[PDB]
């Protein structure tokens, strides 16, 4: 009834074997477990029904196994089109419950990474950006520094999707502060950790253009 | 409960363990339906409810007369 | 598994939201009629099982409607040939089906519908009609009679012949014959030899013997067999011409072309008007070959060899 | 081939009612009971309910009884769902799905295209645009900050370019003020910083409108 | 199509040309009707619509209980 | 030849003059009941032929009501003695009769 | 669960109970076919013995 999936994100090179787990709080009646594949921004596609039977037209690289509490979806060798989300649904009891989903992402070499505004300050609030680019290992931008001091709850992170032919790209971090705090300080430093790099880059943020 | 024995010599089988309920007599009861003797279907009504009532009353009258016509033939099974 | 009716949903959703603050008086004559329509099928199913002790045959339309039965046929794990056959002959499928009431629990009323599986299809079948064959003497009790007892339906099946003696359990749809193998006997293919030569030694043909010479007729698919004996008046009649043949004593046949009525004594038979070709195969009646003095005349379930052995 | 076509995207104010359509092609409504499922952005799927037209019946899960209404229209071969008493946790993508065989039971074979439903807090309202400044100094990346979204993620092109030249599909995440905001990065060799003008497009909120911004240090 | 031959020697006839459809097996399917468990017929209503609903609900209850009483006797044909 | 039921007249004349300007909503619960009464005989005849493969015996009252059967007997080309006998024993006449479905 | 005799297939009843096989020589072995009355439709053991 609970059916939780594992792991949250799967990092595997193309052509490798993928193993996705779906566990249940209690035994699923009649092994009525289904696996769906969902591409970004479209309807799910049914892969497996009955926990072992693959649907019509599905390539035989997708297979299902398991019983009772634990079920597994295996992709024998991943195609480039296979790096999408995968859901497990139980339908041996009412109500039918899905899983949280598992993301399969391309694994690659480690990364290649390539002040306040006036009008906004004039307009009141201000937002300082800490941006990055083509990078792989999912950890981009960590901490802010307002006059050598850390802050929490006033910054928002927002990342992109993996690239098509380089499997990379990066995150945007916006620090929002009112006009009473943007002009109150004159430095907006930043420390990044594990960018596939050596030291945090471009941490100079003198108030002014 | 139920047991069964097969006799190979005579190619026969006997299933024992059952309990009897044999019809040995008949009890007769009289079931009645009280009927209404109606003759005046006079009604200068064109309302559809009136027409439905008239149809259902004609059905009742036809059923009663058909049962009477059946009664002019005494019951007998053969 | 089919869910053909959801009274739980119709009573709990529609109906039963009547705010019973001493009133409960939330109603519309439409939903009264609608509830009667939905509840009537349950009432009819309960009626049928009450008078049939939980087992019914044929499966009525209340038990399974035509659309439900056709959908059931479509999803059965059978050949498309078998699906086509069952769909085209739904009325026969109903006649060869049982409805057994299983269980009523957990807000579920369940009964099993037991459908036929036609595993033998499109094999040739033929029907054998037999009539008594006595001697033609006018006096009473002065005759010896013989009759083939193997009448019924025959169908080829797995290199054998499935024989259905009680032909009243077989339903015919035009050129198709529907039969139950549980009412069949399995025979070697040489049983057809009794039709080309009753004295063949490869199969012991089944006959019965008697001394009662009584006139009767057998209406066949494309004609009529007339057994006329004693002083009975046997005639073949036409609806536009009247009596067109007067049968003599013995066993005779007339086709349905040009004949619409056969009268044997005080019994009048209508012949089937089915289209087809008939063939008269001439031969001497085999009863002529038997000496009445040593003729076993009370052989109820006998055979050609058995009668020959007794002689 | 049985398929389902859903209605267009909808944005509704809280506490109102949204009604989504699903039309079936290649099959009869009586042959294909329709299940309604939903998923919030980023989250997994959530079974809402289902309708069996051939029985004239419908059901909803416990989380949606009293708020979800499922109806069918056989002459137009359509199924409608209606959700009421909307909340911020009711903005999601809604799917109608079916199955092609009785062996699936509830393994959903055919799916609709999906319908996005945005539980709003405002109406059509434009964004704000703000450039960057010299930060420190191989290559160099500069951006054009945008704020205060609402009428769905938007696209607009004027004086823009051809293939490559980077990719610009940045997240557009929401804020605590009920107003989304995205970023953008264009990277170039640092030398062209001294001679090339950076005129960046910016998404405008309704659908048919635009902002452009030149970045000069 | 159908042809028939009469044998005068044995006083018999054979009609050929038919096609077979023989019942060789049984396929069993489960047909279900979902029922509602109701106990509270409490209603202080004298409206005729209410009385009709009460009658039809009693019919439903009687049908369900009669089927249950049938179920206390396991199915068997003889 | 008997015409025992005219569903063509009842559906085309009464009913089906509903002005279907997206509405079709011309109705009276009386004509709903009346249509059910008229249509029920067709439904019962269809039911009986479905379970009997198009041939039924005895001829039910749905197949031929008592008034129709008595009228049929009255106009049959038979002796008044035979008409009197069949009329007095309608239940036996039904038992010795077949109903064969021909054509639609 | 199933007995097939020729082209006829029978389903056996699944009722619960105990069955017992009682071994014995078929009585038809005791009869000489030459003097065996083979068309006794409604007969008895003594009647057949008398005819033999």
């Amino acid at each position: 009834e609970i059916v939780t999936q594992s792991p949250g994100t799967l990092s595997l090179s193309p052509g490798e074997r993928a193993t996705l787990s779906c566990r249940a709080s209690q035994n699923v009646g009649s092994n009525l477990l289904a696996w769906y594949q969902q591409k970004p921004g479209q309807a799910p596609r049914l892969l497996i029904y009955g926990a072992s039977n693959r649907a019509t037209g599905i390539p035989d690289r997708f297979s299902g196994s398991g019983s009772g509490t634990d079920f597994t979806l295996t992709i024998s060798r991943l195609e480039p089109e296979d790096f999408v989300v995968y859901h497990c649904q139980q339908y041996g009891s009412s109500p039918r419950t899905f899983g949280q989903g598992t993301k399969v992402e391309i694994r690659r070499t480690v990364a290649a990474p390539s002040p306040p505004s006036d009008e906004q300050l004039k307009s009141g609030t201000a937002s300082v950006v800490c941006l990055l680019n083509n990078f792989y290992p999912r950890e981009a931008k960590v901490q802010w520094k307002v006059d050598n001091a850390l802050q929490s709850g006033n910054s928002q992170e927002s990342v992109t999707e993996q690239d098509s032919k380089d499997s990379t790209y990066s995150l945007s971090s916006t620090l929002t502060l009112s006009k009473a705090d943007y002009e109150k300080h004159k430095v907006y430093a930043c420390e990044v950790t594990h960018q596939g790099l050596s030291s945090p880059v471009t941490k100079s943020f003198n108030r002014g253009e | 409960n139920i047991t069964e024995e097969f006799y190979q010599s005579t190619c026969s089988a006997v299933s024992k363990g059952y309990l009897s309920a044999l019809r040995t007599g008949w009890y007769t009861s009289v079931i009645t339906i009280e009927l209404s003797n109606i003759k005046e279907n006079k009604c200068n009504g064109t309302d559809a409810k009136v027409k439905l009532i008239k149809q259902e009353l004609d059905k009742y009258k036809n059923a009663v007369t058909e049962l009477q016509l059946l009664m002019q033939s005494t019951p007998a099974t053969n | 598994t089919f869910k053909v009716l959801d009274l739980k949903n119709y009573i709990d959703k529609q109906l039963l939201p009547i705010l019973n603050k001493q009133s409960c008086s939330i109603s519309n004559i439409e939903t009264v009629i609608e509830f009667q329509q939905k509840n009537n099928r349950l009432l009819e199913i309960t009626r049928e099982f009450s008078v049939n002790a939980g087992v019914t045959t044929p499966v009525s339309t209340y038990m399974l409607t035509n659309s439900e039965l056709l959908s059931l046929i479509n999803d059965m794990p059978i050949t498309n040939d078998q699906k086509k056959l069952m769909s085209n002959n739904v009325q026969i499928v109903r006649q060869q089906s049982y409805s057994i009431m299983c269980i009523i629990k957990e807000e579920v009323l369940a009964y099993v519908v037991q459908l036929p599986l036609y595993g033998v299809i499109d094999t040739p079948c033929w029907k054998l009609h037999t009539s008594p064959l006595c001697t033609t003497n006018t006096k009473e009790g002065s005759n010896i009679c013989l009759t083939r007892t193997d009448r019924g339906w025959y169908c080829d099946n797995a290199g054998s012949v499935s024989f259905f003696p009680q032909a009243e359990t077989c339903k015919v749809q035009s050129n198709r014959v529907f039969c139950d193998t549980m009412n069949s006997l399995t025979l070697p293919s040489e049983v057809n030899l009794c039709n080309v030569d009753i004295f063949n030694p490869k199969y012991d043909c089944k006959i019965m013997t008697s001394k009662t010479d009584v006139s009767s007729s057998v209406i066949t698919s494309l004609g009529a067999i007339v057994s006329c004996y004693g002083k009975t008046k046997c005639t073949a009649s036409n609806k536009n011409r009247g009596i067109i043949k007067t049968f003599s004593n013995g066993c005779d046949y007339v086709s349905n072309k040009g004949v619409d009525t056969v009268s044997v004594g005080n019994t009048l038979y209508y012949v089937n008007k089915q289209e087809g070709k008939s063939l008269y195969v001439k031969g001497e009646p085999i009863i002529n070959f038997y000496d009445p003095l040593v003729f076993p005349s009370d052989e109820f379930d006998a055979s050609i060899s058995q009668v020959n052995e007794k002689i | 081939q049985v398929q389902l076509v859903e209605s267009g995207a909808e944005a509704k104010k809280p506490g109102s009612s949204v009604k989504v359509s699903c039309k079936i092609s290649g099959g009869t409504l009586n042959d294909y009971p329709i299940r309604w499922v939903r998923q919030a952005p980023g989250q997994g799927l959530e079974w809402m309910g289902g309708i069996i037209p051939i029985l004239g019946t419908s059901y909803e899960t416990q989380k949606f009884q009293g708020r979800l209404t499922l109806t069918a229209d056989e002459l137009t071969s359509t199924v409608y769902m209606e959700l009421r008493y909307l909340t911020s946790e009711d903005a999601a993508v809604y799917f109608c799905a079916t199955m092609t065989s009785p062996v699936f039971i509830d393994a959903l074979d055919v799916w609709g295209q999906g319908t996005r439903v945005t539980v709003s807090s405002a109406s059509t309202k434009g964004p704000s645009v703000f450039p960057l400044a010299p930060s420190s100094k191989g290559t160099a990346a500069l951006g054009c900050l945008v704020k205060d979204y609402f009428p769905e993620p938007v696209t607009v092109s004027w004086n823009s370019g051809a293939l490559t030249s980077g990719v610009h599909t940045f997240p557009a995440v929401l804020q605590s003020s009920g107003l989304y905001s995205l970023s953008s990065v264009v990277t170039v060799p640092s030398s062209s910083l001294g001679t090339q003008t950076y005129i960046c497009n910016v998404n405008h909120k309704p659908s048919n409108t635009k902002v452009d911004k030149r970045v000069e240090p």
